[PDB]
């Protein structure tokens, strides 16, 4: 009987099964039902980690072991919330890649969702890394916090505030291990928001050209498409689950608290990489913050530099390679990023800040401008 | 959002389909596909390639300095 | 006039089978619904472990 | 000062994918830290009870953990007293307060515990190298104070004295305690300590590829046949 | 004379009642048979167990 009338299953049906969509969808557009699948992951096994994991500066780290030792499979529920959130991130990564290259940010409001979705999980997986409370976790902490330090005026009494105190301590455990709790409930709901306003219009394709006169239903196309992309979710996940646990994971954080002691090369995540890179290198305070924080809220000035009068990059030579040269750009800030501040790594980290933004600010808007010319438009 | 039946106007197109149990799932996988990957591959190399090697290159020179640079040198210091 | 259309012809995608005409299909209906299902069920069964 | 190498080649029989521990070499290990490691590092995390799924067995693991003395709970007159050596809290703690351990040794802090994972990169094989690789040290550096020197460690200078060769052994079996040997089995069993799930996590991974291969062809068989219908299908344009 | 795949359609896969009763009959002996096949398959490759070891003490 029908899935039409009701008004739960009518939800459903109309995001899910009878949804018209394009009958040429690629792979890449995989990722927003594997960002789904990643958070309901996080979401269960983070709880069944929040049942035995205890949020005070002493028993912190215990606890974790506490987990994987003695709480029966409590390493695999915790190897997989780890390599989730690598997952998730190897996701958002791939999702904000798919939507510049085929022009998807011109749904205004998904798009601009989509970048509150990406700093709320970028500010839970901070969050989330310090609560074992390692050496990294802590020193982690430490760095970027103080960012918030190097706002004029207000600065200081921001980062205390933030701290509940004059460093990163007890009270700074605790409330992280609250607001990380709270912030993927908080992502579900701008989820089904970020959902609603692109059912408003439905999805977009590889050509950047209508589909309307070629839509497919949902169910049992896309269905199917995207069990099979869920299950190389998984396979992907488990591989690092069983038989890379640690590989992503640095092994200083297997050492408990040092406020007193710095390690010698202190290393972001992975996703952060490139990121800390672009705020490294410039020599300033403010200015590295400033250029950290843009290198991020550019993502919101993309739409604005839309320049073609084609949607996708798919029928654009130019703007392929610029785009490559992008990706290609965030790859080097990633291995800069990983990398002691020294003599070859300083000046190739330095002009690969000016060739994210150039090539964004600059280059691919001309692009676009002389493909234009190029065809008489 | 939008429905079945109010999408657009489509005129004079016909549409022939097979069931999938009627069908191969598989027909010519290799005899069709290898030969279709490899011409989507040519498709596409001279613009994803070259980024990609031009990061390789840059790779292993500036790990290449910073090795013979820092370490490896103490060059003279002769007296 | 609607009557010069015909379908295409499809030899190259169906079942072995089918792909004659001269004899019914109902023949290896069991068969390829065998196949297919069987897939499934494997599926879940092995989704299912 | 800031110069340094890495380990070499770590033919441990635990490198491949799937790959259990050598169980015997685990006890072993168990071993050199009872006698030798203990005196100076604690080991926090491990039990005696964890021992007796691995290297030993239920009565044995009992004997082992009665052969110590820890601070056992107070009774009617508020005291602390000292205990035979339960089988549920490992913990030969050598150091109360850490500052102990410093007042010892002379500075240094005889670090952690179950090692390698630990915060050193290539774990065993740093460790392994590390205690198997003293060596004299060269023209043109002193050490302030006999300290010790090691070409592994970081600032190839600081800390521990060489404690590998004083052959204690108690191995049963039949094995020469030799440098090499002690050490071989003392990485396997740290391995262990850092790493109890090691085994288990490698024969579900197993299990995970094994099952991955058969469901992998199979949904993907699925959706062909699904799709089926729009790969084959043919359209034609027919205006008046 | 039919075929294999035939007699399971008509006996077993026809009806969503046999189809789910098979397949559950088919969890439970999967479920047995790769556990038991699958350990021995990691046994094999292995052996420095707690198995070969323990044989050493049935004593104390
Ligand atoms: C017993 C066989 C034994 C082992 C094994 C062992 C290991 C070990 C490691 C892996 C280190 C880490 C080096 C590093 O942190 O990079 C380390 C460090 C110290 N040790 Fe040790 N140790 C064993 C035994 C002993 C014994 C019996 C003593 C006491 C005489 C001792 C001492 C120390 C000290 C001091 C250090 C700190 C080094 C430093 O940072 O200065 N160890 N040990
Ligand atoms: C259901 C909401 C969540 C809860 C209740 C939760 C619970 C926890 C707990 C208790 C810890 C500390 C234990 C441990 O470190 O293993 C933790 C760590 C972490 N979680 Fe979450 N979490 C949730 C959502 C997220 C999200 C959205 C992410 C981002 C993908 C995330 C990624 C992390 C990370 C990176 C860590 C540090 C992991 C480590 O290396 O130990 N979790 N979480
Ligand atoms: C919690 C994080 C996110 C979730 C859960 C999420 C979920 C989804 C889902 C389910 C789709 C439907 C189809 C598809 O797979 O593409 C989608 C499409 C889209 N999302 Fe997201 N996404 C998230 C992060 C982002 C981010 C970071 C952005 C951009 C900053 C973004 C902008 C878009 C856009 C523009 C589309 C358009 C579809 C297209 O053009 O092909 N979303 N998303
Ligand atoms: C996991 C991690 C982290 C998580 C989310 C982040 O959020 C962003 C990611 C990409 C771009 C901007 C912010 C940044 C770092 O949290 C953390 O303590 N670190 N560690 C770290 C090390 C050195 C400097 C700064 C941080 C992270 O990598």
């Amino acid at each position: 009987n029908i899935r039409k009338s009701h008004p739960l299953m009518k939800i459903v049906n109309n995001a899910f099964i009878d949804l018209p969509a394009p009958s040429n969808i690629s792979s890449w557009w995989n990722f927003g039902s594997l960002l789904g699948i990643c958070l309901i992951l996080q979401i269960l096994t983070g709880l069944f980690l929040a049942m035995h994991y205890t949020s005070d500066t002493t028993t912190a780290f215990s606890s974790v072991t506490h987990i994987c030792r003695d709480v029966n499979y409590g390493w695999i529920i915790r190897y997989m919330h780890a390599n989730g959130a690598s997952m998730f991130f190897i996701c958002l990564y791939m999702h904000v890649g798919r939507g510049l290259y085929y022009g998807s940010y011109t749904f205004l409001e998904t798009w601009n969702i989509g970048v509150i979705l990406l700093l709320t999980v970028m500010a839970t997986a901070f969050m989330g890394y310090v609560l074992p409370w390692g050496q990294m976790s802590f020193w982690g902490a430490t760095v970027i916090t103080n960012l918030l330090s190097a706002i004029p005026y207000i600065g200081t009494n921001l980062v205390e505030w933030i701290w509940g105190g004059f460093s990163v301590d007890k009270a700074t455990l605790t409330r992280f291990f609250a607001f990380h709790f709270i912030l993927p409930f908080i992502i579900m709901a701008i989820a089904m928001v970020h959902l609603l306003f692109l059912h408003e219009t439905g999805s977009n394709n590889p050509t950047g050209i209508s589909s309307d006169v070629d839509k497919i239903p949902f169910h049992p196309y896309y269905t199917i498409k995207d069990i099979l992309g869920a299950l190389l979710l998984i396979l992907a996940l488990m591989l690092l689950v069983l038989f890379a646990p640690d590989l992503l994971g640095d092994p200083d954080n297997y050492t408990p608290a040092n406020p007193l002691n710095t390690p010698p090369h202190i290393k972001p995540e992975w996703y952060f990489l490139f990121a800390y890179a672009i705020l490294r290198s410039i020599p300033n305070k403010l200015g590295g913050v400033l250029a950290l924080a843009f290198s991020i809220l550019i993502l919101a000035l993309i739409p604005l530099l839309h320049t073609s009068k084609q949607r996708s990059m798919m029928f654009r030579p130019l703007s392929q390679c610029l785009f490559w040269a992008l990706v290609a750009d965030l790859l080097t800030l990633t291995w800069i990023g990983g990398q002691p501040v020294e003599h070859p790594y300083i000046t190739i980290g330095q002009l690969a800040s000016v060739l994210y933004f150039l090539l964004i600010l600059v280059l691919m808007p001309t692009a676009g401008t002389i493909e234009n010319k190029l065809l008489k438009w | 959002g939008r429905q079945f039946g109010h999408l657009t106007r489509v005129r004079h197109v016909i549409t022939y389909s097979l069931s999938p149990f009627e069908q191969r799932a598989f027909p010519h996988y290799f005899s069709k596909g290898i030969p279709n990957v490899l011409r989507r591959t040519r498709a596409c190399i001279l613009r994803v390639a070259p980024p990609f090697v031009a990061f390789y290159l840059v790779y292993t020179w500036g790990t290449q300095e910073f090795e013979k640079s820092k370490r490896k040198n103490p060059a003279a210091y002769e007296n | 006039s609607h009557t010069d259309i015909k379908v295409p012809d499809f030899s190259d995608y169906r079942r072995p089978e089918v792909l004659d005409s001269t004899k019914s299909s109902k023949e290896s209906s069991e068969a390829r619904k065998g196949f297919s299902y069987l897939v499934t069920a494997t599926t879940t069964v092995g989704v299912a472990y | 000062s800031d110069l340094e190498l890495h380990p070499p080649s770590y033919p441990w029989s635990h490198r491949g994918l799937l790959s259990s521990l050598d169980h015997t070499s685990i006890r072993r290990g168990f071993q050199v830290y009872k006698q030798v490691c203990s005196s100076c590092h604690s080991m926090d995390y491990v039990a005696y009870r964890h021992l007796v799924g691995v290297c030993y067995t239920e009565d044995e693991a009992k004997a082992l953990a009665e052969e110590v003395e820890v601070q056992d709970g107070p009774n009617e007159d508020g005291e602390m007293f000292m205990r035979p050596g339960k089988l549920s809290d490992y913990f030969p703690k050598p150091y109360p307060n850490p500052e102990a351990a410093r007042a010892a040794n002379n500075g240094a802090l005889p670090p952690d515990l179950s090692y390698i994972v630990r915060a050193r990169h290539g774990g065993e094989d740093y460790v392994f190298s590390l205690l198997t690789g003293y060596c004299e040290p060269p023209t043109g550096v002193s050490l302030r104070e006999g300290l010790y020197f090691n070409p592994y460690f970081p600032g190839q200078a600081i800390g521990m004295a060489p404690p590998i060769y004083n052959e204690v052994l108690e191995f049963d079996d039949g094995t020469p305690a030799t440098m090499s040997q002690v050490a071989k089995d003392v990485c396997t069993f740290l391995r262990w300590a850092a790493e109890p799930e090691h085994d288990h996590r490698k024969r579900m991974g197993l299990k995970m590829l094994l099952m991955m291969g058969l469901l992998l062809p199979l949904v993907y068989a699925m959706k062909r046949h699904k799709w089926s219908v729009l790969k084959s299908r043919k359209l034609a344009y027919r205006p008046p | 004379a039919p075929t294999l795949t035939a007699r399971l359609y008509s006996l077993l896969f026809r009806r969503t009642s046999t189809f789910a009763l098979t397949i559950v009959v088919g969890a439970l002996f999967f479920e047995r048979a790769f556990d038991q096949g699958a350990d021995a398959i990691y046994e094999h490759i292995n052996e420095g167990k707690l198995w070969k070891h323990i044989k050493h003490k049935y004593e104390n």
